[PDB]
């Protein structure tokens, strides 16, 4: 016979070894496949899909969760006051947990790329006004007033002209570790009232904004790890 | 926490996010125990129907898709309950779908040529076998919005993958207790029609019923919509 | 590098002009020229700011005085210019930083003075303490513009022989011949861009190996003057 | 002594001085002991975080360079404390960085598909596995002149290579005590920026602190500078 | 199946065997490398670098080690007297231990090649004088006076003209064994005062010499062995 | 010799494994076949009757 020498690692079962096992049923011809639309090949295909952010994740909402899907604007708000604010932390807890992206991020250890957040205005067609959206880069001081936010990366959104507007988070990164701490480099989105909410007689004086978000093409993840989202 | 230092300025490989890599790796799908004498072992055998919706971990991963197709590799890690191994001859028999399962430690089922069986010693390294795509349909489906003919709703029998019947060989019962861990690895995966990720605790193996009084929110909460 | 019998030259970079002798006896750290960072996905969606304005110029630090008993000095980079000029505010508002440096250490002594300084660059210059456990204080890890003084020069305050510091980009300053050293240092790290405030890519050490001597009556303190010039400096705020 | 005879008049091969040959060979990096009952074993498991700065011998060799990149081959030599081997089934689980480590002899961690595990009998020849280059950065670095955010100085978490969790398989504790020797071999080595060789005794694993009262000289001494 | 026969050596673990093991994480794509200047490929690259010799390694220095890095010359010394002396024994104890070369030699069993020792003069620019450097070949009688040293391999160094001079040890060899004895074939460098130290009024009457050494290109080593330098 | 590593499934007997066994009688030359009409190749031939 052929002279062989068993080397270390013989007889071991490695749950990640990718071998070939004996077919239990050699004579069986599995039912052949047909065409089913919507086949998915990579999870990133799913991450590029906008899902709803629960920006309005208040403790007082928990019993009427449907209200977390959108936050509001109103006439009472004065020009220049802060409307809402949250950071761009897909993996971590918070608004992003409701998105398909943030849920899949928990299934991985590292990730990086651009993100895009879309804001949709639902109020009466008769309403008009301007909101100021601002992205404060990682390791930056959250804007104190409308005027400072304006000096940074921002977008004046006139919902009297566009019912929707999209913002792009240029770059985020994460390197999840234990000690539990996230090497998360991430900014802060702040929504400000540039002008107050203007509306005529006969129209609701309180409308809602819906926030959707998704990863762009350059987004990628590595190192799998079962989530902690279930029990 | 949120330590904002050490910024990864390079894109990682997309291979890691591919359906295949996401569903690879052998995971524990079942733990059969056959004590000498206790509650369910004056029998001497066990019938484990191949079930994936066993561990919520893997189940949630699958219910991200509506249809899936794949081969399965099974590895049988056995030993006594304390980890010791003894010169015991075991038999693992695969009872395909539509086939009769053993009803006693010595049914005719164990001799039926058509039920492939693998014989191995507990001393020999773990037995390993691959099971193909058994469904009579083009793919397994974790969701069936119909009835296969109510109490039989959502139930699709075309996902039935087979049964594994374990037992010690020999005419007399084995002196040793056996604790067997069944590992499974999904090969050649294909998925279709992605759907929302389960956000409510699971209540049953065979249906999406959720506790309707305690409906948990997808995300954690905070005081004001401005505090961060 | 620079010594006697070298034609005096007046170099200018921006609003700065230093008179230093032209001695093409320059040291180029690890054999490479400072360059602009290769492409990376991060700054491929947010280009890196290259302020050639008042950032690429001659920053001449406060002069240190070398006496018969001096133990040596050290400065950390980029920390040294973190609290200075537009390189400071440019290195604070931007999340990511990357740069190279032309470092120029210079002496002013009479021919009746004698001594020898070793000028070296040590990447990732981590320091230790005398000890029990106790990681060094923030005031000696990042000394700033003033720089810090070595306490145990023989082991470079890090348990490593000074006798072997020459396996690093160095240049000697022997008062007998040359009175100045020049070293070109390129960016060195395990990633294209790091934080200019957290990490100090390297350290500049000037240790007198042969002590200053002179006869009583001559100026008792020889001035060591360090001039720094960023080369191919880039900043990426990510916005 | 200095016997001045037998003069080697030929140049030797330069291959011997190559970074690779200098860092090759499997050396002992750890010795885990799991007695039946004593001080730290009413547990039944052990968590060894992969650490190179363990043995000063290998550590000094690495700190000759600032940055290094490489793969690591681990071999698991186990047996009872006296050298005897018994039919005991063991499990070695690799818990990557950022993953949760087992906190009990039976945590869920041991079932997590993503923590690759290797099952082997103490009778089988030593298990062997290769771990890649885990850092999120281009290279491991034994020196970080910054802070990853003081008491957290010099600490770079991007060198974290993972953890190995050992335990006997089985629901009941193992009757045998186990002494396991972990060997590691560095494959495909690459080094950058050479630095002075440590000449002061080491005081801690995580920092260059040296005893400052007893500062030893790099070389031995003599009476006169002329006596030889 | 294929007829095989297990041969002796089966199931053994040789710490020096160079095999292939199963990748613990097959799906993982390690972070890609970038360019880092100063990559080293062979230790000899480091050995060709001049490091400081502790020629002045006196027992009285130990408490002020900084003084071992250089020895001195002065006016008191008479023409022709011996200044310093040491042998060219990289691996062995002594002055060479401070050099990077001698430290790496301990990491090997055998070595051979040429070495080059450089001497640097630090005194006042106004000083002048001549020192005589002499290499006494292996198995040779150390020079007794300046005149005999002159008859052997030597270098008259006038530090009034050159601030530095380099000497080349033509060839050394070692074959480290136990019984602990070194089959070290090595010479003796001797520094003599050819002339006395001359200096004008106003200049220090005591200056220092710094000694640096390194292996040349033909230097090579073989047979690794962990050092005894640590504990 | 050739470095080999026994993988899981070693020493197992699978009743459906299709291997090659050692010929008990290597020198024997089985009686050769002749033509017999009505050879059947697939059961479906019978089902069409």
């Amino acid at each position: 016979g052929i002279p062989t020498e068993l080397k270390p690692g013989t007889n071991q079962f490695l749950t990640t070894d990718d071998g070939v096992s004996a077919p239990i049923l050699p004579g069986f011809h599995p039912t052949p496949p047909i065409h089913i639309p919507g086949e998915v090949h990579n999870l990133l295909e799913i991450c590029r899909v906008e899902t709803i952010l629960e920006v309005n994740n208040l403790k007082t909402n928990e019993t009427t969760p449907m209200q977390r899907l959108c936050f509001p604007v109103s006439v009472q708000s004065k020009t220049g006051e802060l409307c809402a604010a949250f950071r761009a932390d897909p993996g971590r807890d918070g608004p992003w947990q409701s998105t398909i992206l943030g849920q899949l991020c928990r299934y991985y250890t590292q990730w990086s790329g651009s993100l895009e957040v879309t804001f949709m205005f639902a109020g009466s067609f008769m309403a008009t006004g301007k909101m100021l959206i601002a992205y404060t880069p990682p390791g930056g001081n959250v804007p104190a007033d409308r005027i400072t936010a304006m000096l940074g990366t921002h977008v004046i959104w006139d919902f009297g002209l566009q019912s929707s507007v999209t913002l792009v988070v240029p770059w985020i990164s994460n390197t999840h570790y234990r000690a539990y701490f996230d090497y998360y480099t991430t900014g802060i989105i702040t929504i400000w009232y540039q002008t107050n909410y203007v509306v005529p007689i006969g129209a609701p004086t309180t409308a809602y904004i819906v926030a959707l978000a998704a990863a762009q093409d350059n987004f990628t993840m590595k190192l799998c790890k079962d989530t902690e989202d279930i029990e | 926490n949120l330590i904002e230092t050490r910024c990864v300025l390079n894109h990682h490989s997309t291979q890691e996010t591919a359906i295949g890599n996401f569903f690879s790796r052998a995971g524990l799908v079942s733990i059969i125990t056959m004590p000498t004498t206790g509650t369910q072992n004056t029998d001497g055998y066990v019938n484990w129907d191949i079930d994936l919706m066993g561990y919520a971990q893997l189940r949630r991963k699958c219910e991200l898709f509506t249809y899936m197709r794949f081969d399965a590799e099974f590895t049988f890690v056995v030993a006594k309950p304390n980890g010791e191994l003894v010169p015991q001859l075991l038999q693992y028999m695969y009872v395909p779908p539509g086939a009769p399962k053993p009803t006693s430690r010595d049914s005719f089922a164990w001799q039926t040529a058509t039920n492939p069986s693998v014989f191995v010693k507990m001393t020999d390294p773990p037995a390993q076998v691959s099971v193909p795509f058994m469904s009579p349909a083009s793919a397994y489906q974790w969701f069936y919005d119909g009835y296969p003919t109510d109490l039989d709703y959502g139930q699709c029998p075309n996902n039935m993958m087979g049964t594994f019947s374990i037992r010690t060989v020999g005419i007399e019962k084995s002196p040793h207790s056996i604790t067997l861990r069944v590992y499974m690895r999904i090969k050649h995966v294909r998925a279709w029609i992605p759907r929302p990720l389960r956000n409510q605790p699971y209540l049953f193996k065979t249906n999406p019923n959720y506790k309707g009084n305690d409906i948990k929110c997808t995300s954690t909460s905070r005081d004001k919509i401005t505090t961060l | 590098a620079c010594g006697y019998s070298d034609r005096v030259a007046q170099l200018t970079i921006g609003n700065s002009t230093i008179t230093t002798q032209e001695a093409a006896n320059i040291v180029i750290a690890y054999g490479e020229w400072p360059e602009y960072c290769p492409d990376t996905d991060a700054t491929a969606v947010d280009k890196p700011t290259r302020p050639d304005v008042s950032v690429n110029r001659f920053f001449t630090l406060d002069t240190k005085s070398w006496a018969k008993d001096s133990k040596g000095w050290y400065w950390k980079f980029p920390d040294v210019l973190t609290e200075v000029g537009v390189f400071g505010q440019n290195a604070q508002f931007h999340y990511l930083y990357r740069s190279g440096f032309c470092v120029h250490v210079q002496c002013n002594a009479s021919k009746f003075h004698q001594g020898a300084l070793l000028v070296a660059v040590l990447p990732e210059y981590v320091l230790g303490t005398i000890a029990e456990n106790s990681h060094p204080p923030y005031a000696t890890t990042q000394p700033g513009q003033v720089g810090a003084v070595l306490t145990h020069p023989y082991v470079l305050d890090a348990g490593i022989p000074l006798s072997q510091l020459t396996v690093c980009p160095h240049q000697w300053i022997n008062l007998r011949t040359n009175n100045c050293a020049t070293i070109i240092v390129p960016y060195m790290n395990t990633v294209p861009f790091d934080s200019a405030l957290n990490h100090c890519n390297f350290g500049l050490l000037v240790i007198p190996v042969v002590p200053l001597d002179f006869n009583t009556g001559a100026t008792s303190e020889i001035p060591i003057t360090v001039t720094i010039a960023p080369m191919c400096a880039e900043f990426a705020g990510l916005r």
